[PDB]
């Protein structure tokens, strides 16, 4: 099950 | 989607506990509070994934099950009135959906309430006349029975210099048959009420 | 940054056997960025039923791929790949050894 | 034993194609079981394992969403880094991402892991606490501050912690290793020498050591070798070789040790 | 951590155009515009994720946005309509909470005919107040105008003042149609006494601009500050 990054992104 | 009751009422100086149910929610969602007092911009309160948070404004309790939580507003003041929405806020997502929220109302500590209507008179034209209760501890106040008697609704000034609180409401109207000691009949006063002799 | 070229290793899925059916592979590795170019030779001539496994990279970052074609082996046809990189001045080409 | 899941994401950056070229694969024990790639026709999550087939529809509709929501991630980040790093013209910029986690024989998480690359070097990475970054450079300190600020880390650990180590248990339930075959070959070269080709065929995980040995010693001679390869079925190959004098070979002993097997294999070539 | 938003309300006739700006100097990556009716809930009309990277919202008929630059968000209204009239909050995010800037009033109408400004008066304390409490409550009334696009606020010897202030949330019609709204401040009765002591109730009024072409044969009813005021005294 893939991760979905956090919302703040690089 | 969330759960809040439609309204909270309590009196400047205590702990207020908002509630918030979010059965559905994944573990991907964090809960976020915002607050809004009314025509203005909506303001952070607090989020939280699972572990507590306590910030300057807030504490926030999430159930261990993550199907509630509470918001905690530690020694509320009248200025912390307001409509707070708890909102869940995927981790990975920007978008909210703002519900209907819980509307809190926080009157406040009246010491010596000292109830009074009294007449204003104005300070160019004359003829002119406006009626001002005031000083009531907080117990409410209705419209007039008759577009002739125009009744403000109770409205709480906060003199920050002393302690000193105090709620007021105005009538006025253009006729001769109006006059302060009938203006606010239509409302539930003290029987002590202050009414200044002409 | 750090630009890698690729290391290519051209070899049969099963030993070769003359007559029988087999993989022929181009395996393409340790290369950074990931635009490559990798072409398949028979007797000198690009072969057009050419696949490739999804781009993956190693934990230094590097990529890899591996590029097949179905074929079999005889006695005195000859296979090679050739690829192409930012890194490389001209395209490198490596030829099949079925004994490596 | 220690079970283990990966998901390996790179994005490439493209000019005015807005959205860059996104791909991910998924591992579970080091084995390709779920891909995403945009340049599909229709871009989709699939199984690339037959055990995965299995799963529901529902499944392949959630990750498919959440691929389009790291592709946009990735889109944003790029041009972000693109700013960091002031002109530096390039037409490919390419960020990559690997995460996961680690699963012991208790079932907890034993390991998370989430490291970022861009331009083929480290960039940041959450440390082993699950709490901190190691920055690698300025820009990757600016992002630090951010994800600092913002508590990135908190919905990483949520994640490392908790879907990753669920969902790799239940994949480990759903396809409910494999060892080398190995064998000798025998090059003649001039003047009374020959090549033995001790070969390492159809293992799996790509871990393998092949030795070269006369009578449990190793030999002085330097051995020629080949890096592990796939072999494009899901298993490897490799190859040692050593050099002998004819008449000589039946003496020497390959060595082959692989997880797969009990007791690492020993294999001469056997003359008539 | 700001979000700006101008100007705070604006009347427009039905069927023109409409810009609404919205400014952040901390560069967030993401902008939103939402809208607001009274007594119901904040609806997104348009997310902005970066530069031309714009999505519908939950309500996007009738609206478009533009993103040319990250530290600003417009929103553009191409022929207003009157069921557009509303508050419209812009925010942004950098990826923990959003940030709301403090809205735009909107009022879409068919005839500018009915636009009139606030007259302002001010009521003094009552003797009978002064002597029972020792403290002077002042009244301020505005009356008389619409729409509904006023700012109320107390001057005390040239400074804006908030404390001992409280203003009606809502507005009242004088025939339940112009609006009328009250304010009152209140002092110590000392305060009152001392003659040296100016008071100003002052309201600010929303109406029309100057490219507003007004065709009424009566004062046009511009933006414009109403003022009343009075002077403490020993009575
Ligand atoms: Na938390
Ligand atoms: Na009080
Ligand atoms: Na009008
Ligand atoms: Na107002």
């Amino acid at each position: 099950s893939s991760l979905c990054n956090f919302r703040a992104y690089v | 989607k969330t759960t809040q009751p439609d309204s909270m009422e309590s009196t400047e100086g205590e702990t207020v506990h908002l509630p918030c149910s979010h059965a559905t929610i994944s573990g991907n969602e964090y809960i976020y509070w915002y607050r809004q007092v009314p025509l203005q911009g909506p303001e952070y309160v607090t989020h939280g994934l699972q572990q507590n948070t306590t910030n300057s404004m807030a504490f926030l309790a999430i159930a261990s099950d993550r199907k509630s939580s509470t918001l905690i507003l530690p020694h509320v003041s009248l200025r912390d009135a307001a409509v707070y929405h708890c909102i869940l806020s995927g981790g990975s997502n920007y978008k909210l959906t703002f519900g209907k929220g819980t509307l809190l109302t926080v009157t406040p500590n009246i010491q010596n309430p000292d109830p009074a209507v009294y007449q204003l008179r104005d300070s160019k034209s004359s003829d002119k006349s406006v009626c001002l209760f005031t000083d009531f501890d907080s117990q409410t106040n209705v419209s007039q029975s008759k577009s002739d008697v125009y009744i403000t609704d109770k409205c709480v000034l906060d003199m920050r210099s002393m302690d000193f609180k105090s709620n007021s409401a105005v009538a006025w109207s253009n006729k001769s048959d109006f006059a302060c000691a009938n203006a606010f009949n239509n409302s539930i006063i003290p029987e002590d009420t202050f009414f200044p002799s002409p | 940054m750090i630009q890698r070229t690729p290391k290519i290793q051209v070899y049969s899925r099963h030993p070769a056997e003359n007559g029988k059916s087999n993989f022929l592979n181009c395996y393409v590795s340790g290369f950074h960025p990931s635009d490559i170019e990798v072409d398949l030779l028979k007797n000198g001539e690009r072969i057009e039923k050419v696949e490739h496994s999804d781009l993956s990279f190693s934990k230094d970052w590097s990529f890899y791929l591996l590029y097949y074609t179905e074929f079999t082996p005889t006695e005195k046809d000859e296979y090679a790949c050739r690829v192409n990189h930012v890194t490389l001045s001209q395209p490198k080409i490596v030829k099949w050894d079925r004994d490596m | 034993g220690p079970h283990s899941m990966r998901y390996f994401e790179t994005a490439v950056s493209r000019p005015g194609l807005e959205e860059p070229r996104y791909i991910s694969v998924g591992y579970v024990d080091n084995k390709e079981f779920v891909r995403f790639d945009s340049d599909a026709e229709n871009p989709r999550y699939e199984p690339r394992a037959p055990w995965m087939e299995q799963e529901g529809p529902e499944y392949w509709e959630r990750e498919t969403q959440k691929a389009k929501g790291q592709e946009q991630w990735f889109r944003v980040s790029l041009r972000n880094l693109l700013g960091y790093y002031n002109q530096s013209a390039g037409g490919s910029h390419t960020l990559q991402q690997m995460s996961g986690c680690d699963l012991g024989s208790d079932w907890r998480l034993l390991r998370g892991y989430l490291q970022f690359a861009y331009e083929g070097r480290d960039y940041i990475a959450l440390n082993e606490d699950l709490k901190t970054w190691t920055a690698a450079d300025m820009a990757a300190q600016i992002t630090r501050r951010k994800w600092e600020q913002s508590g990135a880390a908190e919905h990483y650990k949520a994640y490392l912690e908790g879907e990753c180590v669920e969902w790799l248990h239940r994949y480990l339930k759903n396809g409910n290793t494999d060892s080398p075959k190995a064998h000798v070959t025998h090059h003649p070269r001039s003047k009374g020498e020959v090549t033995l080709r001790c070969w390492a065929l159809g293992f799996y995980p790509a871990d393998i050591t092949l030795t070269w040995q006369l009578n449990g010693e190793e030999l002085t001679q330097d051995m020629e070798l080949v890096e592990t390869r796939p072999a494009g079925d899901g298993t490897f190959q490799k190859w040692a070789s050593v050099v002998v004098p004819l008449g000589k070979e039946q003496n020497y002993t390959c060595r082959v040790y692989h997880e797969g097997l009990p007791e690492p294999l020993t294999l001469r070539w056997e003359p008539p | 951590m700001k979000v700006t938003q101008m100007p705070r309300y604006l009347i427009k006739r039905m069927g023109e155009n409409v810009l609404l700006e919205c400014g952040q100097d901390m560069s967030h990556e993401t902008m939103y515009w939402y809208r607001q009716d009274p007594g119901l809930g904040l609806q997104l009309i348009y997310i902005s994720y970066d530069v031309d990277s714009n999505s519908e919202g939950d309500i996007p008929k009738g609206y478009r946005v533009s993103r040319k630059k990250r530290e600003h968000f417009s929103l553009i209204l191409d022929s207003a309509k009157t069921n557009q009239t509303s508050v419209y909050f812009c925010a942004s995010s950098f990826g923990r909470e959003q940030y709301f800037g403090p809205g735009t009033r909107l009022t879409v109408l068919e005839d500018l005919k009915n636009v009139f400004p606030p007259e302002v008066a001010v009521f003094e304390p009552s003797e009978a107040e002064i002597s029972h409490t020792q403290k002077a409550t002042l009244v301020c009334l505005a009356t008389g105008f619409y729409p509904d696009h006023v700012e109320l606020s107390w001057w005390v010897n040239g400074k804006e003042v908030h404390s001992g202030v409280c203003t009606d949330p809502q507005p009242l019609k004088e025939q339940p149609s112009r609006y009328a709204l009250s304010s009152r401040l209140r002092v110590s009765a000392t305060f009152w006494q001392n003659p040296r002591n100016h008071f100003r109730c002052q309201v600010q009024f929303y109406g029309l601009s100057e490219n507003d072409e007004w065709t009424q044969d009566r004062a046009k009813p511009v933006t414009q500050i109403v003022s009343a005021e009075a002077w403490g005294r020993a009575d």
